[PDB]
RNA sequence: AUU
């Protein structure tokens, strides 16, 4: 529990641990369960939410005006949005946020979309990829801790199809919700880490996040070892509980950086396009209508 | 049609809750507080958290009584003023932000909520250098 | 995972 990372909003995980090739264990976290303590009446994902977002600002995200956001996992057993709430907050206005999860909720993104995120399709590519998404049935761990192949082979293929070259993800993991091919897909991204936020310090969670998607393998990565990687940071490096970054939100908000938005063919990236989309000063995706929608199952 | 006209005498949902709360009901949770800095703008309703040091600031669909109850909204278009918006609440009403929102209006010219704000019926003040 |  390192005092210096309890005024960040959370603890990336270091380069070194990522070159690693660990076996994969138990994860045992020396503070397990612990709750932090919040301010007044605020709940805890509109906490996480905030540090995630004040983690994601130190990055290189692209930004451009109209600005396409999509949020996987945006519901709660409360009926409301709370990361949603927080994307808005910290997204420029005029950001396009689109929110989708398994059960109804009331939200403040631009659509919503009910129902397994298998049966959303889209004609359009993103800037950015939020998920929160997590399977009940993650907490029966019924078996060995494989790799998971539910709404996770779905966001590989929206990484893989729907995000624009220069876009940026943040995916939620923990110790037994994770996917081997969601690591492999991090190294088609300029840069990537594991994220902990500090008030959720105690528990497996990580955002997976990878800065500035290059459509193409810069390092190959095994998920299987990166996963036993992260693992072993976790059981080695305990990380304070921290709600100290939530009381000072004055730089909270994204700088709208109007980041050039084209639409080159896959013949015309070269060196030069792959250097500006890895410091994020370009996106690459047509500007068309944007169009979503969510499969409805038909049955007597 | 006929439906409408059904509306118009029953379906009141807005005195329902003020009724519901008369009753000694418990206010409706879960409406997304925000953590911002305090020294906003303070108006009602904005595109982004404007609470002042006297203010909380909301998710504004999580403080809509129709969002929240899945009810039309009352108004021709069943249009929304607080979805994809933040509604700055008094601290002393922050139990019930639906209830607040539903209890008052906001000022259509200084955008702030009346008697909770609004200064557009004070005294004329003497100019100063 | 929805302190
Ligand atoms: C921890 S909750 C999300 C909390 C939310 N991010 C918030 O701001 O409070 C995880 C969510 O993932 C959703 N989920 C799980 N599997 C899903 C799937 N296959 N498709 C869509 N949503 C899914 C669940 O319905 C649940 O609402
Ligand atoms: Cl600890
Ligand atoms: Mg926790
Ligand atoms: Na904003
Ligand atoms: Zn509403
Ligand atoms: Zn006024």
């Amino acid at each position: 529990s390192n005092s210096s990372q309890a005024w960040q909003p959370g603890v990336a995980m270091p380069n070194l641990y990522k070159m690693q090739r660990m076996l994969l264990e138990k994860c045992d976290l020396q503070n397990y369960g612990d709750s932090a303590t919040l301010p007044k009446g605020i709940m805890m994902n509109v906490a996480k939410y905030t540090q995630l977002c004040q983690y994601l600002n130190t990055l290189t995200l692209a930004v451009p005006y109209n600005m396409r956001v999509i949020h996987f996992g945006a519901g709660s057993d409360k009926g409301v949005a709370p990361g949603t709430a927080v994307l808005r907050q910290w997204l420029p206005t005029g950001t396009l946020l689109v929110d989708s999860d398994l059960n109804d909720f009331v939200s403040d993104a631009d659509s919503t979309l009910i129902g397994d995120c298998a049966t959303v399709h889209t004609a359009n590519k993103w800037d950015l990829i939020i998920s929160d998404m997590y399977d009940p049935k993650t907490k029966n761990v019924t078996k060995e801790n494989d790799s998971k192949e539910g709404f996770f082979t779905y966001i590989c293929g929206f990484i893989q199809q729907k995000l624009a070259l220069g876009g940026s993800v943040a995916i939620k993991i923990t110790e037994h919700s994770w996917n081997a091919d969601l690591y492999k897909l991090m190294g088609h991204f300029a840069w990537w880490t594991a994220f902990v936020t500090n008030v959720n310090a105690s528990s497996s969670e990580a955002f997976l996040i990878g800065c500035n998607y290059l459509g193409k393998p810069r390092e190959q990565i095994d998920g299987y070892v990166m996963h036993a990687n992260y693992i072993f940071w976790r059981n080695t490096n305990p990380i304070q509980l921290s709600s100290y970054s939530l009381f000072d939100m004055s730089k909270f908000p994204l700088k709208l950086r109007g980041t050039a938005v084209m639409s080159l063919k896959e013949g015309q990236i070269n060196d030069m396009i792959l250097s500006l989309l890895s410091k994020g000063r370009l996106i690459i995706r047509e500007n068309n209508r944007v169009v979503i929608s969510s499969d409805v199952l038909v049955n007597n | 049609s006929t439906v409408l006209s059904f509306c118009a005498f029953a379906v009141d949902a807005a005195k329902a809750y003020k009724d519901y709360l008369a009753s000694g009901g418990q206010p409706i949770t879960n409406c997304v507080k925000m953590l911002c800095t305090h020294t906003g703008t303070g108006q009602a309703i904005t595109v982004t958290p404007e609470a002042n040091m006297d203010q909380e600031s909301f998710g504004g669909a999580s403080c809509c009584l129709y969002c929240r109850c899945h009810i039309d909204h009352p108004n021709p278009k069943g249009f929304c003023d607080l979805k994809g918006k933040y509604v700055q609440i008094p601290t002393t009403c922050a139990n019930d932000p639906v209830g607040f929102t539903l209890k008052n209006t906001v000022c259509t010219v200084c955008g702030m909520w009346k008697g909770y704000g609004c200064s557009c019926d004070q005294l004329r003040e003497p100019m100063l250098q």
